[PDB]
């Protein structure tokens, strides 16, 4: 079985808008639930139904609606997106009213008075220091990704077009370019180190990928700059001797 | 100084003729029933009014969600003993929960079912371990048995919350559970058959239900015919016991409440 | 598969005395399975305004209902309950044997 | 169904061991859960309590004291993989399902072999990476509001067994030094 399959795990909204987060298990559970959680607080319950035909409110039902119409399906409806709604959506499943909760993957949620503050992020390597390859034989390639609001972003590194994931260490959580700003652009780093050797083969190429989260193509633009729509920003760096 | 007791029952009917609930749960303290759910109301409500004035909206609506959730499992439990068994057609499931506060401050707690009426699994909350009746019902028994984690929910729910919930029950409804209304008991002489006489002692008015009644010589007599424990429908039981007398050949002796009663 | 056929029990709730109002209770019990019709009757005809309790749980797993009427008993008036269930292929008229 | 009590955030060492408390007071109760939450992941069950005493499933074990409202998880034999949040729960009588705020659980790698060292890396047409610190070195992030500062990360080169702990610096401002930067 698949478990808990929610949808979609990142999501920008204008002030105003609705939007149905789509939850399914495959599991016969009986129980489903939808959460948020927020910085330095407990998950949060905002409704809850026992059973296909039924459904109740949480803890924080306000700004929401749902539905269970079928045991597979508990859909989340946002009726009118505010920005005390910007947090991490979870829907789980449980067998009965005392058993383990299975998670959703979650939905990321920002919520933006004006779309004008949407920025994809711009994205560079900077490749390894000779110092640190000669004093450690080791080499680590930086990668930043900077400038991108909503913080709605996955890095990853690929080698030769293979992602990688060994000797690979991202900031867990980004930055704000300006902390008092409450729609500051954020940025976020992350590092491959690999041994001098593997930079110095001229046949091994490096790409640091950042999917960005934002606009749909059928969202309205009238702004000069590009429409900060979803999109993957990529830079690169071949290795080589010297 | 007497036991009190609070049970759940769950009656499930498969294929239930159009005015027929598919489910129905009831609660009971002692003889007392506290709280009603079926499949037509889909409400949980109380059937006490100190029930009622001592339990806020929120634990209706709350336990409204949950009895749905439980009348969803158990219709799901009926099919699959129904496929188990290759039954088509109706059959029912029941279930009965609750635990005993005994005078000395002692506990029991139970849980079983059954289909068709009959025992079907029997719950041992010590062993912690399920008594199968049939191959069906030991099959359940296994899949029960491997989830250790309901094994401890169950035995924590029957000995600390069934306990828990009874005694707040109690303190909610002591002016009825906790009186007593004494009996009013008599003696009749009945001939029966010509010379043939016959005693009989009755006993009316009295709440609780519980009660002994017998028969004794100046040593208990054989052959007492006894009359069951009967609802007068006021809140109150009336009761018998008869003898009959040897040719040329006694006193009914009553116990209820914790008072003993002589009719020569 | 086990039925159970009911238990139908007729008596007044206080000693019976003729000119003297009390309640005709008819006790139907250790029944199974749960469908069944009650109807108390005065000399054969279906009394009207007949009170009964909600079904009713044993831990036999049996049921057990009160239907009960206010009446007051006279020499002449013959009172019956009448149960029907899936065990009886008629109705049982069952008499009230005036104590 | 009253209240719930875990520590914001616990740092112990790779290899070691750490127990992560968790207080409740309730009128009823029907178990106490730990769920374990990875960095943007979904929480996934871990551990349930009722009974009082002690579950062990390999080198995560969960205790139980009713009277005195206390559950524990121990971690044994730490990795950088049990590097996560340990959310705490109870169901009280009526299945109500209370949650803590979550514990922060920090893992320091066992640096052997520390040699801290600030260099500059080649920008694309300026990055600095403080690395192979040992994991007793907090990494402040400067005042100067034109230079940003990375909190510090754990990578593992399983290329060569070797781990080691790294935060970057960054800045355009043409008077910024890698050297002295990172405080
Ligand atoms: C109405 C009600 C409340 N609580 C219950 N608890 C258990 N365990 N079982 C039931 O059927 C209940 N019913």
């Amino acid at each position: 079985n698949a478990g808990v399959t929610q949808t979609p795990k990142f999501q920008v909204l204008k002030t105003g808008q609705s939007m149905t987060l789509q939850c399914a298990q495959d599991m016969n559970h009986n129980y489903m639930y939808w959460y948020r959680q927020d910085p330095g607080m407990g998950l949060r319950l905002i409704y809850y139904s026992a059973s296909e035909g039924t459904t109740d409110k949480g803890e924080v039902p306000n700004g929401y609606n749902v539905s269970r119409s079928t045991t597979e399906d508990f859909p989340l409806r946002l009726l009118s997106a505010a920005p005390s709604q910007t947090s991490v959506y979870f829907c789980a499943s449980s067998n009965r009213e005392y058993s383990p909760l299975h998670f959703g993957n979650g939905t990321r949620l920002t919520v933006t008075e004006d779309l004008n503050k949407v920025f994809p992020p711009e994205v560079a390597v900077f490749e390894p220091s000779e110092a640190e390859i000669s004093h450690t034989q080791k080499a680590t390639l930086v990668c930043l990704a900077t400038g991108f609001y909503p913080d709605h972003v996955e890095l990853s590194w690929w080698v030769n077009g293979k992602e990688v994931h060994s000797g690979v260490c991202t900031d867990p959580q980004p930055l704000k370019e300006q902390p008092a700003l409450n729609d500051s652009r954020y940025a976020l780093s992350s590092r491959l180190r690999v041994s001098a050797t593997f930079w110095q083969d001229p046949r091994n190429h490096f790409r640091c990928q950042v999917q960005f989260y934002g606009l749909s193509e059928n969202d309205e633009w009238t702004q000069d700059r590009a429409k900060p729509v979803t999109q993957i920003v990529s830079a690169e760096a071949w290795g080589r001797a010297d | 100084m007497r036991t009190h007791s609070l049970r759940y029952f769950r009656l499930g009917v498969s294929d239930p003729i159009h005015g027929v609930p598919e489910f129905i749960s009831v609660g009971y303290v002692d003889s007392h029933p506290i709280t009603t759910y079926d499949s037509v109301t889909r409400q949980k409500e109380p059937r006490a009014p100190w029930m009622a004035e001592n339990l806020a909206p929120d634990h209706w609506e709350r336990y409204t969600q949950l009895l749905r959730g439980w009348q969803q499992m158990f219709k799901v439990e009926l099919k699959r003993l129904q496929r188990h068994y290759n039954h088509s057609g109706s059959h029912t499931y029941q279930r009965m929960i609750g635990c005993e506060l005994l005078e000395d401050g002692s506990t029991t707690g139970f849980l079983q079912y059954a289909y068709d009426g009959q025992d079907f699994l029997i719950f041992n909350k010590d062993t912690l371990s399920w008594l199968a009746v049939d191959n069906v019902a030991h099959t359940i028994k296994q899949a029960w048995e491997a989830n250790q984690h309901e094994l401890l929910y169950q035995k924590n729910w029957l000995e600390e919350e069934c306990i828990a919930w009874l005694k707040r029950f109690l303190e909610y409804g002591k002016d009825t559970l906790q009186r007593t209304e004494p009996p009013l008991v008599r003696v009749n002489r009945k001939e029966t058959f010509p010379g043939v006489t016959a005693l009989f002692c009755k006993a009316h008015g009295f709440y609780p239900p519980e009660i002994y009644m017998t028969w004794m010589k100046n040593e208990i007599v054989q052959e007492i015919d006894y009359g069951d424990i009967l609802p007068s429908g006021d809140g109150t039981y009336q009761a018998w016991a008869s003898i009959e007398l040897d040719p040329q050949s006694y006193s009914c002796h009553v116990e209820h409440s914790g008072v003993h009663m002589v009719l020569q | 598969m086990i039925q159970r056929t009911p238990k139908i029990q007729v008596y007044s709730r206080h000693p019976a005395e003729n000119g003297k109002s009390n309640f005709l209770n008819c006790y139907v019990s250790g029944f199974h399975p749960s469908d069944i019709e009650v109807d108390l009757l005065k000399n054969g005809e279906r009394i009207e305004k007949v009170e009964h309790s909600d079904l009713s749980f044993s831990k036999d797993w049996s049921f057990y209902l009160l239907y009960y009427t206010e009446f007051t008993p006279t020499e002449k008036d013959e009172y019956a309950c009448r149960v029907n269930h899936v065990t009886l292929s008629q109705p049982k008229i069952v008499k009230w044997d005036r104590d | 169904g009253q209240n719930i009590d875990q520590p914001t955030e616990m740092t112990a060492t790779e290899g070691a061991i750490v127990q992560i408390n968790c207080t409740y007071q309730t009128s009823g109760f029907n178990g106490l859960f730990w769920y374990q939450q990875h960095a943007g992941e979904a929480p996934t069950f871990l551990s349930y309590n009722v009974l009082d005493g002690l579950e062990e499933k390999g080198r995560f074990s969960s205790f139980l004291s009713r009277s005195k409202g206390y559950s524990y998880l121990l971690l044994k034999e730490l990795q950088m993989k049990d590097s996560a949040s340990y959310l705490c729960a109870f169901l009280d009588s009526n299945y109500q399902l209370i949650w803590g705020a979550g514990t922060k659980l920090i893992i320091k790698p066992d640096i052997q072999n520390p040699d801290p060292a600030v260099y500059q890396l080649r920008d694309s047409k300026s990055v600095c990476l403080f690395t192979d610190f040992d994991s007793q070195t907090n990494v402040s992030q400067s005042k100067d509001s034109d230079v940003y500062i990375t909190d510090k990360c754990v990578l593992d080169m399983r290329s060569m067994d070797f781990k080691s702990n790294s935060a970057v610096a960054w800045s355009n401002k043409s008077d910024f030094a890698c050297a002295n930067a990172f405080n």
